[PDB]
């Protein structure tokens, strides 16, 4: 009998039931997508895209629907915060329902192909044995993939017959679905240029159409047919697994570093935006431009959008989570309610002091305050007996500009110290920690969880490639080596060329 | 201790689903002629 | 009747020639003082 | 191809290794890396 | 301690107090267990690679061996013909007895030295100490990777058993 | 038994040791001089003992710019 | 409906059962702490 | 036939060192990775990337030399010699850490070449390629630790540097920052490595102590012939011994040797998965229930809370010198310390 | 085996199992496209890496 | 509940030891 | 136009092409001389 | 809704334990020689 890890090899010689098994797998995947969208719709709060967007809420498939133009609900809301929109049938709910119906139809087709496995189509006319012409199948499938790839770029992404795709400004403040024209110059290869995505699918699609026609009409060279074992369906599994782990590494990379197809309003900010103080620099730029135009400090900071400030906060950094800290980011620090405003610390001399921010590497971090030149001026000491820089000795105060606490100043050292502890995380927010019984411990976003699963799966699929590639090229010895294997073929000196009986001396 | 409530069902299915899979296969092996 | 310059010969010397040069360098270093 | 006995080669070659490694240990106590 | 995290606590404190990573007996230990795992995989793969065909394509190849049969179940000449070409011919074990002696000896000797590492650091003969070993012409300390290890060791030392020490040196 | 002369034959022959009584010490001496002349420092850009710091400097010359790094080391080196 | 000639019996011997149950139970003993968190 | 077949002939000749098609990739990349490591550890500093001496030329010994990672400000630059950072300047390239990416990338392609060699030779002599399959574990470890881990972090700077003491630092960083000993994927790696060493020792010792007397010598190694048909040791006696000593024993020699492949290979694959998580700081750092109890109850203490205090020491005491681009200044009063020490 | 209307229509597309072109066929042309593709992947990788920096190609959110 | 879960899995493993040893598939010579 | 890093890219590409070209030219030449005897 | 937390494990075991018992008996019936 077959051991448990080989039960599915009964399909190798049975094209009809292989198709049935593939239909069943497709039904399950489409069924997962539908159920996942429904579960997210049953839990998603659409009322605040500024401080409670989808990526704070553990939403995994919602951003993929939004990325390609599904932004509305039948119940009237849109993820950009609009009310009273008519999405038509293709709301989030319509997408979910369509996937459920597809799952059912695929399931029924699997049953038919399982029962009626013995179709004459699957028999070689000459031999009567089961046979699939894998080279021609590749040409047909590649041609079809080309057509669909071309149409996706030329019609859907352009908006010519379709909705377009998600695009946004460089700071993720005004994202929406737009038509995108293709970019045909060298900037099309810029990962942050959405026009390159359009151009890719047009050009790669046409190349796929041409190559598909080539593989339909030209038979493989005998040299390549034999070397890649093109009569063996397991060779296709080997190279397909290889292509698939290549793809999975690529999407892991573009998710972690960011691109035109992993926008921050859908998946959250990247860790590199914290590393480079990307949002802090833009906030500071706007405030200094406000001041140069004659604004007061309160007006300058009050002109900063809450959404921009919220990106300048480490609790949204995807490199701050934990493998077993499950659920939405809101489960950790809470549901963000409002920006408290920008904290400005000062010592008794009135010098402005700056809290040293926490790097992503550190689960915990001390509170150290420096002047504008980086000289240490205050801290929160561990040992007290030789403290020189305590907030009490240095007379540290904090004033807030913008947000809830605008115009307020605090001098009580425990209160000032409490705000300094928050300032190591960047801008300071008020959180609802009760609704979800949040535990105060940082979690990663969909950007982080996506990256993790796909880098892990990609690595495991490398083993799959190695395994099935080995099975393909060594099929003649899968059960063992030849019992009367020639000892001269493995010893030294008998053959000039290793393993070539025709080169004996 | 404030443990995750889903930890119990997660552990129970983690044990039971693959264990019963093996028991199903073992028993139908024994019953073959 | 044996050949002298073989694949084995090259492999030996790509390793052995630098090793002796390096060992001469590291030996000289033992006499460097700050 | 055989004139020099293999045991003398092995002895002489082994002694050279001891000398050169000995020098490296000497250098741990003098000059750079000696902490002095 | 008789526990999982307690084991890690013992290891981290040991590194603080003995710099065990820089001790050659622990390094031999690592060569022992890394090498044991390597040769375990190597021997397993080579014997498995050279099983003589005794089964059909469907059944497990393990059916090709019957408990107590007198014939060896793999072709060691084929395994050594592969491995000798992977490296070079004389680097390979043709003799099964010599091979299996090496499989026993390499991890056992390494782990003996690991045990002796712990048993001699038990009397405070500790790992190599190259803290501030490299000095420039003026006398500035030029750090090496040994000095970074020292900084990590210091963090362990000053924090462990945080209420237990009253005097400045941890002498046991 | 692959057709090459055995190593034991080679390293016990007089011709081998006639050749390598010249080549081995010559390589060794060439490597020595590579260090003793200071050329190793300049090929690899390794500081001499008097070249890690200027006389009153206390800050290490860490590279901080990716694309002007080549020029950054050039400036750190010219301050010595 | 004509019988499918590609069908095969499946086997799991008692040792494989014990080995599998050990794997499963030890994985559970290891991962359960992290599930409870 | 044609030139391809003539070239194939010469590549696959039986010789002292087999070349093969895979050798065209393997030998240059392996040689350059090893040569690069010897070159750097002998002659090359880490002053400009780390503020560290790291070569024999500067006074380091075998334990403390390294080829160190580039400065954090290089990011994940490939740091090609002809690239925009070194612009063809070999000396500047060494000072910038070019040898690290040189070794890591040639090393990776060398590992690809070596595994291709294992397939190619298995195919030529007629054996199943399980050796190549087993080698996928070393490759998963190398790719996850030296490539994926730094690619998830800020730069190559936080990859392992190629040196003995540099690697020890990497271990200690992972304890203090990642609490890596707590990670169940590392624990599976440990079980696979230690269980592999156990299997290695117990199998070798068992064969050697159930040998048949096949000769008259008191030294028993000469009484074996590779072509012999008969087992050299008694599987039946070995099975009875272990059944009575330990309760269970192998009885199938094919299963035994497959299991010896399976155990260390699977362990290394599991550790690679944990490191892929650490690339994103996706750690098994804490147990939330422990932290809630300990925060509210200052008499509650476990070995888990004790180890986090050690990690907090490691981070504060090692980071200023270990991460010089951060310009950390931690005044004495902020450093975590217990009493007296 | 069972013939069907759809099976009879698709039958010619699954009829050339094992058919090959003689010898090396279009292998040289295939190798050319493989080399171009390798250079192409190298190009996009180095642009993403900021090892290849082009006029008007700012690899940043700011573009 | 967590304590019960940990002790239950441990107890199953000990029971498995007993069956794997005393109710093993007996080795038979051939 | 052509940036310095594009010029460097061409230097890398050509350098790699030469190393590969010379390797296969030497190997093919050696293989034609020292033919296996059948 | 504030449901009993043990309701989930109770329902899951209630379904799974007897269902698996029946599946074991069915499959080993099918595998008996016919
Ligand atoms: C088993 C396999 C068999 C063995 C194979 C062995 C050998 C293969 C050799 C492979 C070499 C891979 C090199 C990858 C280089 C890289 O990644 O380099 C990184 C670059 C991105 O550059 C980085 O980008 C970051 C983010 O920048 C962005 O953000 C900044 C702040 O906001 C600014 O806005 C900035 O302008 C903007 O560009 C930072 O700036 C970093 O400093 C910078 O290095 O991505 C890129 O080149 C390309 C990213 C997409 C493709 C990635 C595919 C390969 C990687 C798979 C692993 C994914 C890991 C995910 C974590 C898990
Ligand atoms: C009938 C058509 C159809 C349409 C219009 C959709 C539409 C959608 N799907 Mg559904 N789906 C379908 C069928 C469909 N699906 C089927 C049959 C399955 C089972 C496999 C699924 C399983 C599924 C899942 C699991 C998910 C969706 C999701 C979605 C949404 C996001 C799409 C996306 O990001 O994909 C991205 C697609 C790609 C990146 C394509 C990659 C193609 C690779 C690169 C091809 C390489 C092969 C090729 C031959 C190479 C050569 C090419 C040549 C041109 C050169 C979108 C609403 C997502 C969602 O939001 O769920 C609610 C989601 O998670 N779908
Ligand atoms: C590509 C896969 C993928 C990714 C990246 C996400 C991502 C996300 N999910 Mg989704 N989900 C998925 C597939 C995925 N999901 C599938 C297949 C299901 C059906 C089960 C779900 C059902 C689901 C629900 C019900 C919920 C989510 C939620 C979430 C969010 C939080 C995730 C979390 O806490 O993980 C935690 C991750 C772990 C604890 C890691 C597990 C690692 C395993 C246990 C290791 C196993 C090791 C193995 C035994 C070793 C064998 C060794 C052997 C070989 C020897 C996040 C955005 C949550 C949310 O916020 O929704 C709004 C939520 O409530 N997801
Ligand atoms: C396209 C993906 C793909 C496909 C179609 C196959 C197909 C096959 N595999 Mg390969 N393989 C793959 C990827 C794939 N593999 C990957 C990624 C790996 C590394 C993990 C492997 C490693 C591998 C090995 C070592 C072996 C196979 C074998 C086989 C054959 C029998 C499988 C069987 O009967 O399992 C039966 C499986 C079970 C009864 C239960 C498995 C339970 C798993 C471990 C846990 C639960 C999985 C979960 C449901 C998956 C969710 C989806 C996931 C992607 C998130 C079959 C041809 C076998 C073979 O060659 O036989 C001759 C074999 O020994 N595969
Ligand atoms: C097969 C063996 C092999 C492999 C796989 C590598 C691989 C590598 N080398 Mg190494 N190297 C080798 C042998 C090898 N090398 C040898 C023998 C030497 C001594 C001469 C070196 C000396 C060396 C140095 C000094 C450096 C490298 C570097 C590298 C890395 C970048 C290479 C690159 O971008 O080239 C790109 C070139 C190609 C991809 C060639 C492919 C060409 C295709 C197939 C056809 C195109 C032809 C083209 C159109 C011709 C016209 C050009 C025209 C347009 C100008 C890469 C990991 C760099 C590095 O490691 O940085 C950290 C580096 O600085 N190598
Ligand atoms: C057939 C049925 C089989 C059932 C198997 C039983 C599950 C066993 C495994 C449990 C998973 C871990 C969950 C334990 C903690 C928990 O309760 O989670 C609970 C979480 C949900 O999170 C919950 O969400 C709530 C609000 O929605 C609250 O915030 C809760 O506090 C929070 O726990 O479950 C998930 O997120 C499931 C999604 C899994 C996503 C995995 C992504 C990456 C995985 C890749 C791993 C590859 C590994 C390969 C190794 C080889
Ligand atoms: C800037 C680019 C940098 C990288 C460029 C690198 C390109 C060159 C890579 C070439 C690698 C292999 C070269 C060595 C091959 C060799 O010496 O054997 C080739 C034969 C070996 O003799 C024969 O040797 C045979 C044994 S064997 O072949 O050595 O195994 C023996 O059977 C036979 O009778 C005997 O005549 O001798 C030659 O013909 C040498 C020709 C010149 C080789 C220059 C190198
Ligand atoms: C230090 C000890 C090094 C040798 C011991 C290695 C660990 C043994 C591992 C488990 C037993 C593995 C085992 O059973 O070994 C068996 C193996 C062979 O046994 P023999 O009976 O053939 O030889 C041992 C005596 O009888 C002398 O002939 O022992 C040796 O080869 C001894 C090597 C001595 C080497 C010189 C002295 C080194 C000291
Ligand atoms: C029949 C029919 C119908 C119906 C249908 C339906 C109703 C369907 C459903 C479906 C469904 C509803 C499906 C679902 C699916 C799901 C799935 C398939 C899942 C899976 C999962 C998994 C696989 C997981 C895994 C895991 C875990 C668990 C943990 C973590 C890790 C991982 C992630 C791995 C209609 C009416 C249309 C009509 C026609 C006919
Ligand atoms: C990087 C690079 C390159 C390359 C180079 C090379 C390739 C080099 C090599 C080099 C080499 C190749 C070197 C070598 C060295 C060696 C040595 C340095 C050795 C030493 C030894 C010793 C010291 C010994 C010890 C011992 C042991 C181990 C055991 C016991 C005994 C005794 C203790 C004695 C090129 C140009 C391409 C390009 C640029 C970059
Ligand atoms: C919630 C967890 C659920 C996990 C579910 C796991 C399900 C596992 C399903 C296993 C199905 C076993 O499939 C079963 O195989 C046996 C052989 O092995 C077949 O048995 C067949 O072969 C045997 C042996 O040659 C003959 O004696 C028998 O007459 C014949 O019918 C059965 O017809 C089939 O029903
Ligand atoms: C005692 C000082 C005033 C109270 C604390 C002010 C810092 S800000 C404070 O930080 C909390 C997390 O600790 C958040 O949950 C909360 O929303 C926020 O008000
Ligand atoms: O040379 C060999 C080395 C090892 Cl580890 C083996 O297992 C065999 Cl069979 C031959
Ligand atoms: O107890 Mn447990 O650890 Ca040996 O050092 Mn002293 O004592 Mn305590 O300190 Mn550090
Ligand atoms: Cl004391
Ligand atoms: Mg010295």
């Amino acid at each position: 009998g077959l051991p448990w890890y080989r039960v599915h090899t009964v399909l190798i010689n049975d094209p009809g039931r292989l198709i049935a098994a593939h239909l069943m797998h497709t039904a399950l995947v489409a069924g997962w997508a539908g159920s996942m969208a429904l579960y997210e719709l049953a839990t998603f709060d659409p009322s605040d895209p500024v401080l409670n967007p989808m990526w704070r809420q553990g939403m995994f498939v919602l951003p993929f629907m939004a990325r390609l133009g599904v932004t509305g609900s039948w119940s009237g809301w849109s993820i950009t915060g609009e009310t009273g929109i008519d999405p038509g049938f293709w709301s989030f709910e319509g997408v979910a329902l369509a996937h459920i119906v597809l799952s059912g139809l695929l399931f029924l087709a699997a049953c038919w192909h399982w029962v009626y496995w013995d179709l004459e189509l699957f028999r070689d006319p000459r031999t009567g044995e089961p046979a699939l012409d894998l080279p021609k199948m590749f040409g047909i499938h590649l041609f079809l993939a080309g057509l669909l790839c071309f149409g996706f770029g030329a019609f859907h992404l352009t908006g010519l017959f379709g909705p377009g795709m998600w695009v946004s400004d460089p700071y993720g403040l005004t994202g929406s679905v737009q038509p995108v024209a293709p970019e045909w110059g060298p900037d099309g290869f810029n990962p942050y240029n959405p026009g390159g995505v359009v151009a890719h699918h047009i050009a790669a699609g046409i190349v796929g159409i041409i190559a598909g026609l080539f593989h339909i009409l030209v038979r493989p060279p005998q040299r390549l047919y034999k070397a890649l074992r093109m009569g063996n369906i397991e060779t296709v599994l080997s190279s397909s697994i290889a292509a698939v782990f290549f793809a999975a590494f690529v999407v892991a990379g573009t998710m972690w570093y960011g691109s035109a197809t992993t926008p921050i309003e859908l998946f959250g900010p990247t860790r590199y935006q914290w590393d480079s103080s990307y949002f802090q620099q833009e906030i500071n730029r706007r405030v200094q431009a406000s001041l140069a135009s004659g604004a007061t400090l309160e007006e300058a900071w009050s002109a900063i959008p809450e959404k921009l400030a919220f990106y300048d906060y480490i609790g949204n950094n995807p490199a701050k989570g934990g493998l077993f800290r499950t659920g939405p980011m809101n489960k950790g620090d809470g549901i963000a309610q409002a920006w408290k405003g920008h904290a400005v610390f000062r010592n008794k001399e009135g010098e402005e002091l700056f809290v040293r921010r926490m790097p992503a590497f550190f689960e915990s971090f001390p509170v150290i305050l420096t002047d504008k030149n980086g000289v240490v001026k205050a801290d929160i000491p561990f040992r007290r007996a030789e403290s020189k820089y305590s907030f009490e000795q240095q007379g540290v105060t904090v004033s807030f500009y913008g947000g809830e606490l605008n115009g307020q100043t605090f001098t009580d050292p425990p209160t000032v110290k409490s705000y300094a502890r928050k300032a190591i995380f960047g801008e300071i927010f008020e959180f609802d920690t009760e609704t979800l019984n949040s535990d105060g411990i940082f979690r990663t976003s969909p950007r982080g969880w996506f990256t993790f699963a796909h880098a892990v799966f990609a690595l495991l699929f490398f083993f799959g490639h190695i395994w099935h590639g080995a099975r393909t090229l060594f099929r003649d010895v899968f059960s063992g080596i030849d019992p009367e294997l020639s000892p001269e073929q493995v010893e030294w000196g008998f053959y000039q060329k290793v393993g070539d009986v025709t080169t004996r001396k | 201790m404030e443990v995750n409530q889903l930890g119990l069902i997660a552990t129970a299915l983690f044990v039971l689903v693959p264990s019963v899979f093996l028991i199903i296969l073992y028993v139908q092996t024994e019953s073959q002629q | 009747s044996y050949p002298i310059f073989t694949v084995r010969w090259v492999a030996v010397h790509t390793l052995a020639v630098p090793t002796i040069f390096f060992l001469g360098a590291i030996a000289a270093m033992q006499f460097i003082q700050r | 191809g055989g004139r020099i006995p293999l045991w003398i080669v092995a002895t002489v070659a082994g002694m050279g290794v001891i000398v050169i490694v000995g020098l490296f240990f000497y250098g741990a106590y003098a000059g750079l890396g000696s902490s002095l | 301690p008789l526990g999982i995290s307690g084991t890690f606590n013992f290891m981290i404190v040991f590194q603080a107090e003995h710099n065990i990573l820089m001790h050659p007996f622990h390094q031999l230990g690592v060569a022992g267990v890394f090498g044991g795992a390597l040769f375990c995989a190597m021997h397993g793969s080579l014997v498995t690679s050279s099983l003589i065909r005794e089964t059909t394509e469907t059944e497990s190849a393990n059916y090709g061996y019957k408990f107590g049969q007198e014939e060896e179940t793999y072709n060691i000449v084929a395994a050594h013909g592969y491995f000798g070409r992977l490296i070079f011919q004389y680097a390979s074990f043709n003799n099964s007895r010599s091979l299996h002696f090496f499989l026993a000896a390499w991890p056992v000797v390494g782990v003996w030295f690991a045990a002796l590492g712990i048993s001699t650091m038990a009397f405070n003969l500790n790992g190599f100490n190259f803290n501030h070993s490299v000095i420039d012409a003026k006398g500035n300390v030029i750090n090496t990777w040994a000095d970074i290890i020292n900084r990590a060791n210091l963090g362990m030392e000053v924090m462990h058993e945080r209420n237990a020490h009253n005097f400045p040196l941890d002498l046991a | 038994t692959t057709g090459e002369r055995p190593f034991s034959d080679i390293i016990t022959s007089v011709r081998y040791w006639v050749i390598h009584s010249i080549t081995i010490p010559a390589l060794f001496i060439a490597g020595w001089l590579f260090v003793s002349t200071g050329l190793a420092y300049d090929v690899f850009g390794t500081p001499r003992p008097d070249s890690y710091y200027a006389q009153e400097q206390r800050s290490i010359p860490l590279v901080t710019d990716r694309f002007e790094a080549k020029q950054q080391v050039e400036t750190f080196l010219e301050q010595l | 409906m004509e019988p499918n000639p590609n069908r095969q019996p499946v086997e799991l011997n008692r040792t494989s059962l014990y080995l599998g149950l050990l794997l499963i139970l030890v994985l559970a003993l290891l991962f359960s702490s992290y599930f409870f968190n | 036939r044609g030139w391809f077949d003539i070239l194939d002939d010469w590549l696959k000749r039986d010789r002292f060192v087999f070349v093969g098609w895979s050798g065209i990739l393997l030998f240059p990349c392996a040689y350059l990775a090893l040569g690069g490591w010897l070159t750097g550890t002998t002659f090359v500093t880490s002053w400009y990337t780390h503020g560290l001496a790291s070569s024999y030329l500067e006074g380091c010994n075998f334990l403390t030399v390294a080829v160190s990672t580039p400065a954090n400000s290089m990011g994940h630059s490939l740091l090609l010699l002809w690239g925009p950072e070194a612009q063809g300047d070999f000396t500047r390239w060494c000072q910038l850490g070019g040898l690290w990416t040189f070794i890591a990338l040639h090393g990776a392609f060398g590992l690809i070449g070596f595994m291709l060699r294992q397939f190619e030779i298995a195919r030529l002599v007629g054996v199943r390629p399980y050796n190549a399959i087993a080698f996928s574990a070393p490759i998963a470890v190398f790719v996850s630790v030296f490539l994926i881990y730094p690619l998830g972090q800020s730069s190559w700077f936080f990859a392992p540097s190629f040196g003995v003491a540099a690697i020890f630092r990497f271990l200690l960083f992972f304890q203090g920052f990642h609490n890596w000993t707590l990670n169940p994927f590392h624990m599976m790696g440990v079980a696979g490595v230690l269980g592999g060493a156990l299997l290695c020792a117990i199998h070798g010792a068992t064969v050697e102590n159930t040998l048949f007397q096949d000769g008259e010598g008191a030294s028993t190694f000469r009484a074996f012939n590779p072509t012999q048909a008969e087992e050299t040791y008694s599987m039946v006696t070995a099975n009875r011994f272990w059944s009575q000593i330990f309760g269970i024993a192998f009885s199938n020699k094919r299963w035994l040797h497959f299991f010896m492949l399976f155990v260390p290979v699977t362990g290394l694959w599991m550790s690679a998965i944990g490191v892929v998580g650490l690339a994103l700081n996706l750690r098994s750092y804490d147990f939330i229930s422990q932290e809630i109890r300990a925060a509210e109850d200052p008499e509650f203490e476990t070995f888990y809370t004790k180890n986090l205090l050690l990690n907090e020491g490691i981070r504060a005491w090692m980071a200023p010198q270990d991460q010089p681009h951060e310009n950390f200044v931690f005044p004495e009063e902020v450093l975590p310390r217990g009493n007296a020490l | 085996a069972r013939r069907t209307w759809l099976g009879d229509i698709l039958r010619p597309l699954n009829s050339e199992y094992g058919k090959v072109a003689p010898g090396w066929g279009t292998t040289p042309l295939m190798a050319v496209f493989m080399g171009l593709f390798l250079v192409f992947l190298l190009i996009i990788l180095e642009i993403y890496n900021s090892t290849l920096i082009l006029d008007g190609v700012n690899v940043s959110w700011k573009a | 509940m967590e304590t019960i879960t940990y002790v239950f899995i441990f107890a199953c493993i000990i029971a498995l030891f007993f069956f794997a040893i005393f109710f093993r598939e007996p080795p038979r010579i051939t | 136009t052509i940036t310095p890093s594009l010029k460097g890219f061409f230097i890398g590409l050509l350098s790699g092409a030469v190393v590969l070209g010379l390797t296969f030219a030497v190997l093919i030449a050696i293989s034609q001389i020292d033919k296996v005897q059948r």
